[PDB]
RNA sequence: GAGCUGUAAGCAAGCUUUGAUCCGGAGAUUUCCGAAUGGGGAAACCCACCACUCGUAAUGGAGUGGUAUCCAUAUCUGAAUUCAUAGGAUAUGAGAAGGCAGACCCGGGGAACUGAAACAUCUAAGUACCCGGAGGAAGAGAAAGCAAAUGCGAUUCCCUGAGUAGCGGCGAGCGAAACGGGAUCAGCCCAAACCAAGAGGCUUGCCUCUUGGGGUUGUAGGACACUCGAACGAGGUAGAUGAAGAGGUCUGGAAAGGCCCGCCAUAGGAGGUAACAGCCCUGUAGUCAAAACUUCGUUCGAGUGGAUCCUGAGUACGGCGGAACACGUGAAAUUCCGUCGGAAUCCGGGAGGACCAUCUCCCAAGGCUAAAUACUCCCUAGUGACCGAUAGUGAACCAGUACCGUGAGGGAAAGGUGAAAAGCACCCCGGAAGGGGAGUGAAAGAGAUCCUGAAACCGUGUGC
RNA sequence: UAUGAGUAGCGAAAGAGGGGUGAGAAUCCCCUCCACCGAAUGCCUAAGGUUUCCUGAGGAAGGCUCGUCCGCUCAGGGUUAGUCGGGACCUAAGCCGAGGCCGAAAGGCGUAGGCGAUGGACAACAGGUUGAUAUUCCUGUACCACCUCCUCACCAUUUGAGC
RNA sequence: UAGCGAGGUGAGAGGUGCCCGUACCGCAAACCGACACAGGUAGGCGAGGAGAGAAUCCUAAGGUGAUCGAGAGAACUCUCGU
């Protein structure tokens, strides 16, 4: 995927359009990611052995990976992603500036 | 196998034909005679068509 | 073959626990293992003396999980009686 | 790992194989009795044995050629 | 190149930038049954012998390997029987066996319904089917040909000839070929004289057989005489890189849509993304890439004479009986089979649709041979005025399943929550099922019997 | 999906009451008396079935009603052999069948040799025990084959015991 | 007997003894009959009274009360009695 766990991204599509957050988890198999503070859901959980209160709980639900873009290091605007090789090691680059993301 | 050990002659299919030209299946048998001959320099009773014996090249033992 | 190929696991049931009072130990064994091989293996592994081995075959139980029918594995159970002058397993 | 296993002699491997098969046996018993916490260990030992038997067999093939 | 431990949630325990999971090349392991092959057997089981090894005091037990049959080869034995042979034993064999495309191919065997407005010749049809043999193709093939020209020059296949010529209870029907135009093109090796060497029978110097040379044909030729493993390149099997808008704004749960503006384009294929995206993602065009295995390509002994001799024999051919030829026994050439008879051999032989003569063209009775052609169980990429869940495969789904049948065999039904499980905490009636609220959601009359939700059919209410 | 229709049927048979369990009881459990089979409707055991067995829990469907129950659902559990039956023993009919004989092919037949119980042969009995096995486990008392680290007795090492 | 044969024979003592089946139903609601179906299903044992008896009727050991019931007691139909 063009983003990965730990990347700062901007949500470019959905109810959370224009909201930035960190990727808390990636789901390559589903092409979804979990972004902090984005796409919150109210899960109605019964009492279990783990959580014996139960209750309604606000948690992030994952969004499609194509609805987030990484931010340009220089300008702080969304960027498409390229790849160059530095020190015999491939790195992502912000196509907007040229700056390395990671 | 009813086959000549020299020539390979064997039973072959074809028709009877009546005067009314009705066809029914029959066979033609080779005129095989069981006879002692050398088969790999070993005397053995094998089937040989009369035709293969006609010359006298196939020598009985 | 290794002795530890022969014995698979102990059988822990109420029956098996009652037999352990009589100095009889129940194991599941390799379904190919004859009772001599089991005797040899129990003496080799645990350093005990075996009086007798009795042995039985269980068929697989037919089973269901939702819409899919199948069959548990065949089992060979050995009941190993140790001699009276012997260490316990 | 196999890189480390290849440094050993065949006899030394065959001892480690014997040692691991004892470990596997004991784990299987602990699992049966419900004592074993680290169940992941079973898989590791099985694959260790496999790794070793692979190295042994590579040497047999290397010799018998 | 950052996640992963499949479906499959979940807990659990772990793994992974000291490179995991994952993808490709090459290996290793690969229980038992199955040709199944140590012997047996009701497949997936049982029972052995021989080595060697573990274990036992020893028996019993365990492990590894070997042990089918037939064929070929070699060796050793050599019955009745003297030699001998049959037979036996041993060893060596990546020798055979079996499966499989429901296809295509070549053979052996070979129907009937049906048509003929009945039916027997005839048709259906050399079809279906069974059997044998294959090969990636097969078969055919280098003139004893076609023809009747100033000729042609192996075979196969396509077009055409032509529904012609013909065959035909001259009925029903069956039905060519050559010429001409194309596809593709390629030619060769023996047998025989004869020579050399060797062995064998000596028949007693004649003949036989093995090996090598020789030789290969038609207005003849020949013999026989004389004369001159690597290297590199492009592919395949993983991949890499890859332009351009969260443009503003409207509606909306969400914008890829509207409106107003930009931009890229060797890229406006495609799929995805909360509604319809060249510019969001995966990609696409283009350009690159391989340790390994693999495919393809590229490079690194002749004339002139003709005394003789040779040139495929139980053959060609013929009679009788059948079959194949488009051709049904006919005026019946041509090809093959069974049976019996049986040539010539260059001063020779075959064919030109009975047959003869003349002429013309050929040289049989030995073998090999690519391409053009056929087909698709598969794999890769793609396409469709093809189907869209009673359709399309029998099978969109755990289907050749369930179920039926002793068996061969027959053979279904069954797709759709939502963008996301956010899959309804909590309260209330109820044993539960199921409801009513409350929540979630754009929607719950989307709550799993979950898109839409017709009709039949079943109800409740009531205006006449 | 109707109609027929709340209709035909609910598959030979003796129950009654008291108590219990439970949301619920003609139908489940217990008790009592009554009744039925008894050359069986009892006990054992083939074939066949294949977990239906035992225990605990369950009640949607199955059960011609009901259901708290069940041959049903879900969990666990349960089958112990030198001596029983079968194999490592024997053969019958029949079947397979090295070579072989016969046959368009496929194959058919068949010898040596095998396979093949429904038969022959062959060593364990009584008692006890579990929720669920018992000539199998346990107790007691046996028997059969084979083996020799050992013991004793006897016989004999080639007109030499023994097998 | 042919053979084999230098060690044997007998009795103790010690020891060795594998695989497959074993649950449960089995005149049955578990098998064959599409059914928890008045049918079919080889064999062993099969008590007492009266009796020739395995008949018969009533019982023993043992097993069972049968998977819709409650009424009413018409026609008619069935099976019975007079
Ligand atoms: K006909
Ligand atoms: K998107
Ligand atoms: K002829
Ligand atoms: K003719
Ligand atoms: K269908
Ligand atoms: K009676
Ligand atoms: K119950
Ligand atoms: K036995
Ligand atoms: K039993
Ligand atoms: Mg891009
Ligand atoms: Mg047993
Ligand atoms: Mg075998
Ligand atoms: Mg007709
Ligand atoms: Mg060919
Ligand atoms: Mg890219
Ligand atoms: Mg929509
Ligand atoms: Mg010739
Ligand atoms: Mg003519
Ligand atoms: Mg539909
Ligand atoms: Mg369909
Ligand atoms: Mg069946
Ligand atoms: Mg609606
Ligand atoms: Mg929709
Ligand atoms: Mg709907
Ligand atoms: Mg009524
Ligand atoms: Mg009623
Ligand atoms: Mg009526
Ligand atoms: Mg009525
Ligand atoms: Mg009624
Ligand atoms: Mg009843
Ligand atoms: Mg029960
Ligand atoms: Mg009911
Ligand atoms: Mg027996
Ligand atoms: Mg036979
Ligand atoms: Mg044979
Ligand atoms: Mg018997
Ligand atoms: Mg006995
Ligand atoms: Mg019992
Ligand atoms: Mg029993
Ligand atoms: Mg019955
Ligand atoms: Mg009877
Ligand atoms: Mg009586």
């Amino acid at each position: 995927m063009h983003v990965k766990k730990g990347d700062k991204v901007m949500v470019i599509s959905g109810k959370d359009k224009g909201k930035q957050g960190t990727i808390l988890a990636a789901f390559p198999k589903k092409d979804r990611v979990l972004v902090e503070g984005v796409n919150m859901v109210k899960k109605h959980s019964k009492p279990t052995q783990a959580n014996p209160q139960g209750g309604i709980s606000n948690q992030e639900a994952p969004i499609h990976v194509s609805n987030v873009m990484p931010l340009d290091p220089k300008t702080g605007e969304v960027t498409r992603v390229g790849y160059k090789v530095e020190d015999g090691k491939k790195v992502r680059v912000a196509k907007k500036s040229g700056q390395v993301l990671d | 196998a009813r086959k000549c050990v020299i020539t390979g002659k064997k039973t072959t299919a074809g028709n009877n034909r009546s005067h009314a030209m009705n066809a029914s299946k029959r066979t033609w048998g080779a005129n095989l005679q069981k006879v002692r001959i050398l088969v790999n320099g070993k005397p053995k009773k094998v089937y040989v068509s009369a035709r293969a014996l006609k010359s006298g090249k196939v020598e009985r033992v | 073959k290794d002795p530890r190929d022969v014995l698979k696991r102990p059988v822990i049931t109420e029956r098996s626990a009652d037999l352990m009072t009589e100095k009889k130990y129940t194991f599941e064994v390799d379904v190919r293992a004859n009772k001599t091989e089991v005797k040899d293996a129990v003496e080799s592994i645990f350093g005990v003396k075996v009086d007798k081995v009795n042995i039985m075959n269980y068929k697989g139980k037919s089973k269901r999980v939702g819409r899919y029918t199948g069959m548990t594995s065949r089992r060979r159970k050995a009941i190993v009686k140790l001699t009276a002058d012997s260490k316990e397993i | 790992k196999a890189n480390e296993i290849r440094d050993l002699t065949t006899a030394e491997i065959e001892q480690k194989v014997k040692s691991l098969k004892e470990e596997l046996f004991n784990l299987r018993f602990q699992l049966a009795t419900g004592q074993l916490e680290n169940t992941a260990r079973i898989r590791e030992v099985r694959k260790a044995i496999a790794r070793m038997k692979t190295v042994i067999r590579e040497r047999e093939i290397a010799a018998n050629k």
